[PDB]
């Protein structure tokens, strides 16, 4: 909001903008790390060793 | 919008999950300038297009 004087309120001083993440709920470590990863599967007809 | 927008707005995402189908030969885009946009995703012979 901003009157005709000039006075003006930004998003500062309302709100604390930075990044963050999409879903807190899962909490993920490894041996105490923190830690996330990929879950790959394999396309239908291809050989798993070379992949 | 422009080019560069669309460019790293839509086709960087479908581009991406557009692979892992099997049996593909080239996947390739193009995205112009008026807002149009599109993928020619190219596939082997000897697959049924359906």
């Amino acid at each position: 909001k901003v009157n005709p004087d000039g006075s003006q309120v930004r998003l500062k001083d309302v709100a604390d903008v930075g990044l963050g993440g999409q879903d807190y709920s899962i909490n993920a470590q490894f041996n105490g790390s923190p830690a996330s990863g990929i879950a790959i599967k394999l396309a239908t007809g291809a050989n798993a060793l070379d992949t | 919008a422009s080019a560069e927008t669309v460019q790293d707005t839509v086709v960087q995402v479908i581009e991406q999950q557009m692979n892992g189908i099997d049996n593909l030969r080239y996947i390739s885009s193009e995205s112009n300038s008026d807002g149009s946009m599109t993928i020619t995703v190219t596939f082997e012979q000897g697959t049924d297009p359906d």
